[PDB]
RNA sequence: GCGGCCCCCUGGACGAAGACUGACGCUCAGGUGCGAAAGCGUGGGGAGCAAACAGGAUUAGAUACCCUGGUAGUCCACGCCGUAAACGAUGUCGACUUGGAGGUUGUGCCCUUGAGGCGUGGCUUCCGGAGCUAACGCGUUAAGUCGACCGCCUGGGGAGUAC
RNA sequence: AAGGAGGUAUUCAUGUU
């Protein structure tokens, strides 16, 4: 994320652009993931668990529109 | 999202076309997910291969910072 | 691999009756047609026919009386892994006589009652109730 | 009295739900699919409807009580008018679980409603405080919405005419438990197993429910004329 | 695997027309050519266990075909295992 | 005219916050000694209330059995959960040679001669369900002939 | 003699067009405060919000029997209710 | 078990239409082979990581968790080893039995009107019906219904131990 | 870090930027 300062752009405005650019490239998430080694089994387990719960919540939501709560 | 390779009949993506490939890399230089671009999985694999071949021949940069 | 076409035909009848199908179809053979005739004459199936010249297909139209299927149970008795033969005195009585035991005697395939009257033993293909 | 394919087709009886919601048990009555929507085979509807009408007529002639059950927003007022105009009983609000199988407890509530209603006519809700005249009034309103169509039934009915077999599964199951035949308008997404006189056809259009109810009300009216 | 031209030559030699590809003789001949070819590969690639599993399937299939042929017509079998230079 | 029989009474517990709440369950069977038999399972805090609830529940939900002169039509098999139950028609005079729960249900349904044997879990609740299911899945020559489109003499 | 449902439906189908995106005549069957019940000859009578008819002048410019026109969304939508819309038909023409 | 890109050698799977062989099949004790990681032998190589170990803290104690280092090992070549929660805790082969939403890879047709519509194959994820399941569940990829053949089980501990 | 909104999420000309 290489942000060049634009003309007339105040520092706060440029800084917001730079922070969002980094958050878009996902630098901090990448660094946190590479702090410590995790076994391939741990990685696969975590990936599979997120998929299962994400799918379950989507299905739960898509059935919550069916019924009325009051 | 609509795939721009299925609608054009493209068989092979080609690594020598540095206009289409520039649309499919980000500013940092990484390949954009197919979930974002709406490309199909078959063309995604071809596209990733083409981008990697272009990087070797220095038609595309590996990252935004080595230059 | 298919190694008991008779059991396959019994299985198709059982599954078709359980799934309330009008008719079932299977590849044909003369032994299958013989068993089908015994069933039809005992009133367990409504009709049967064979269609096809080089690869005949045997079609059986199944019977339901009060919504329920007529064949309550049908089980292969002699099987390739264990053949069963019985002398004339030792013929079985399926459901105290209320069922039929398809017995392949030397004079053809018939019911247990017919073979017992004809004084024959033979192989026991199936029990039908 | 008598309906025909043109009348059913004008009211929209052939339309069903969309294909991905159907019941495989409902396949026989399905004509085809058009634009991802099932189409109901009116050649099955007409003889089934006429046969259900004949059985309903016979019950009405033998002085059987008919309970018109329909509670969807598309058939509440329709079922109320048909049962009033055919001299029979109805339920058009949320069916109380146990109306039939728990008739003893439901009957005590019926008695409470009658006493409350007579008290209102007499003027009893004047001696008590204003709050006790709104609480009891509110109690009467609730009891009317729930059991206002069967307050005079006095017993288990002899037939149910349920508009939506899908929505009113509880009522159909209680009927099957007790022994009461069910005449049900059944859509493509519904289960016809607990129904004794199935009538395939759209059950969500006001036009269609009015069609079924007018025919059924006329048959019961004529059978009681006898 | 075996090239298009190589298969065509073998089919002509062992089949009684250009369209006879299913004959036991032709099948054994095709299997034998491919088996003989792969020997050089597995001489250089002793650690290619995955490809070697494919090769063992071929060897196994040739034995089954030869057993059938020997039981079905012994004279064709002797002629074939002599032309193809195969023991037993 | 309905003979009734209580087969088993059993004390259960619920273990509420304050301690154990003991209640009673009663298994009963009623029958007219001529082919109709039903079972009822009632729970309560006292034994009389439990048996009363069970008897009432059993008088309802009765079914009809096709009995042959105080005996079965043919050998039957009944299975419910982990209970298998074999029953066989016997000759007049043998008596009812059956197990523990099977004895009560057969006596009240009017079977005077039977050879019965339970294979598997002999839990009275499941045994009663299995024997009643077997008695219900038993057909007579009349209905078998009607089903097959024959006469009874044709079926013999 | 009877025009079997096959031929009868074969006529009906070209008489009322069911395309997800085609405007069709719709007769208002009932006016309500915030909803309007229209019928286009489909699986159900759609409940359109009334503000497409109480116009920018705040006037419910229509009433019962008005052959309005509305956009077809689906002959059945999840809960057996045809989905229609008036401002869609508005915006198209 | 396999993850940059390129080349060379090589195995299997699937689809379309057609031709050919003519039961040549399925299963398989014994046997043979493959088989994570750790480990072993011989020689390499060694950036990072890291048993053992050394030190610093924590603690009533701390032969641990935490910190700073750090050797074998992890990498290569050639041999051993033969084992894992080697798991879908579900042997292989075949047939039959209501449905729905998807993924992935072929193919046919229709107006491709513009990513459309309509079919038909392979593999695969999730719901689910009847039926099966002590129950959980399972469900056309069964744990329904059947057939062929092989492997195993017979209370818990002693013990997967002794000989 | 905290809250709000939209979705299971984008088509949303390119250009400009
Ligand atoms: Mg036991
Ligand atoms: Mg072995
Ligand atoms: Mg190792
Ligand atoms: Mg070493
Ligand atoms: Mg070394
Ligand atoms: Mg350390
Ligand atoms: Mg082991
Ligand atoms: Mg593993
Ligand atoms: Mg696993
Ligand atoms: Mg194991
Ligand atoms: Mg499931
Ligand atoms: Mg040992």
């Amino acid at each position: 994320p290489v942000i060049k300062v634009r003309e007339n752009e105040p520092f706060d405005v440029a800084l917001r652009r730079f922070k969002r650019s980094c958050e878009k490239a996902g630098v901090l998430a990448e660094v946190r993931r590479r702090e410590f080694y995790e076994k391939p089994t741990t990685e696969r387990k975590r990936a599979k668990a997120s998929a299962v719960k994400r799918h379950a919540k989507k299905l739960a939501r898509e059935n919550a529109r069916r019924t009325r709560l009051y | 999202k609509f795939c721009r390779f299925t609608a054009e009949g493209v068989q092979e993506i080609d690594y020598k076309d540095i206009a289409t490939l520039k649309n499919y890399i980000t500013e940092s230089g990484k390949i954009v997910p197919s979930r974002i671009t709406g490309t199909r999985a078959k063309y995604q694999r071809q596209l990733a291969r083409a981008i990697k071949r272009a990087r070797y021949l220095s038609l595309l940069p590996y990252t935004d910072r080595h230059q | 691999s298919m190694q008991d076409p008779i059991a396959d035909m019994l299985t198709r009848i059982r599954n078709g009756q359980a799934a309330n199908k009008a008719a079932v179809t299977m590849p044909s053979s003369k032994l299958k047609v013989a068993i089908a005739n015994v069933l039809k004459e005992e009133g367990f199936i409504e009709d049967f026919k064979v269609e096809g010249d080089t690869k005949p297909e045997l079609e059986l139209t199944l019977k339901y009386f009060q919504g329920k299927a007529v064949v309550e149970s049908i089980q292969r008795v002699s099987r390739p892994g264990l053949r069963i033969y019985k002398r004339k005195d030792e013929l079985p009585k399926v459901m105290a006589g209320l069922g039929i035991a398809v017995v392949s005697t030397s004079k053809g395939v018939m019911t247990d009652r017919a073979a017992r009257q004809a004084g024959l033993g033979g192989e026991i293909i199936c029990y039908v109730a | 009295a008598t309906v025909s394919m043109r009348d059913m087709l004008k009211a929209g009886v052939h339309f069903g739900h969309q294909t991905r919601y159907w019941n495989p048990k409902m396949k026989p009555f399905i004509f085809g699919a058009r634009n991802k929507v099932h189409i109901i085979n009116l050649e099955k509807t007409v003889p089934m409807f006429n046969e259900a009408l004949a059985e309903l007529n016979k019950i009405a002639s033998r002085k059987g009580k008919i309970l018109f059950v329909g509670t969807k927003r598309a058939a509440s007022e329709a079922v109320k008018d048909a049962a009033l105009s055919c001299d029979q009983f109805f339920v058009n609000h949320r069916w109380l679980g146990g109306m039939l199988t728990n008739w003893k407890t439901v009957r005590q509530s019926i008695k409470r409603l009658k006493d409350l209603e007579t008290q209102s006519q007499d003027g009893t809700f004047d001696k008590l405080t204003k709050k006790e005249a709104l609480m009891r009034t509110r109690e009467l309103e609730k009891l009317e919405n729930s059991l206002g169509g069967i307050k005079d039934m006095g017993g288990l009915p002899d037939a149910l005419f349920v508009i939506d077999a899908d929505h009113e599964h509880i009522a159909i199951k209680e009927a099957n438990n007790l022994g009461i035949p069910v005449f049900a308008i059944v859509d493509t997404n519904s289960d016809p197993d607990g129904v004794d006189f199935v009538i395939p056809g759209n059950d969500d259009a006001i036009r269609a429910v009015t069609l079924y109810l007018g025919a059924v009300a006329a048959t019961v009216r004529e059978g009681r004329s006898q | 695997s075996l090239s298009t031209e190589a298969t065509a030559k073998i089919v002509s030699e062992f089949g009684r027309d250009a369209n006879d590809t299913g004959s036991t003789e032709v099948q054994v001949a095709l299997l034998t050519a491919q088996i003989n070819h792969l020997q050089g590969h597995f001489a250089e690639h002793k650690k290619d266990h995955h490809s070697r599993r494919g090769l063992l399937r071929m060897v196994s299939q040739r034995r089954k075909l030869l057993d059938y042929l020997k039981r079905k017509d012994v004279a064709r079998y002797t002629q074939l295992i002599e032309r193809l230079g195969l023991r037993r | 005219e309905l003979q009734e029989k209580l087969i088993a009474v059993n004390r259960v517990s619920k273990t509420v916050k304050g301690g154990r709440i003991f209640s009673f369950t009663a298994l009963t069977v009623v029958g007219d000694g001529n082919g109709r038999v039903g079972f009822g399972y009632g729970k309560a805090r006292e034994v009389p209330a439990a048996i009363q609830k069970a008897m009432e529940k059993a008088r309802r939900n009765m079914i009809n059995v096709a009995l042959n002169n105080g005996t079965l039509q043919h050998p039957v098999k009944g299975v419910h959960t982990g209970s298998r139950v074999f029953m066989q028609p016997a000759s007049e005079g043998t008596g009812i040679i059956a197990g523990g729960a099977m004895r009560a249900v057969l006596e009240v349904a009017g079977v005077h001669n039977v050879l019965a044997k339970a294979y598997g879990s002999t839990n009275p609740i499941n045994v009663v369900r299995a024997t009643i299911d077997g008695l219900e899945n038993m057909n007579s020559p009349e209905m078998v002939a009607a089903k097959r489109g024959k006469s009874v003499e044709e079926i013999l | 003699m009877t025009e079997s449902f096959a031929q009868l439906f074969e006529e009906s189908l070209k008489e009322i067009e069911t395309r997800p995106g085609s405007i069709v005549r719709g007769v208002v069957v009932a006016i309500d405060k915030d909803v309007v019940l229209v019928d286009a000859g489909l699986k159900s009578e759609s409940a359109i919000p009334a503000e497409q008819f109480k116009n920018a002048q705040g006037e419910l410019e229509i009433q019962v029997g008005d052959e309005v026109d509305v956009a077809l969304d689906a002959v059945e939508d999840g809960f057996g209710e045809t989905l229609l819309s008036r401002e869609k038909a508005k915006r198209h023409e």
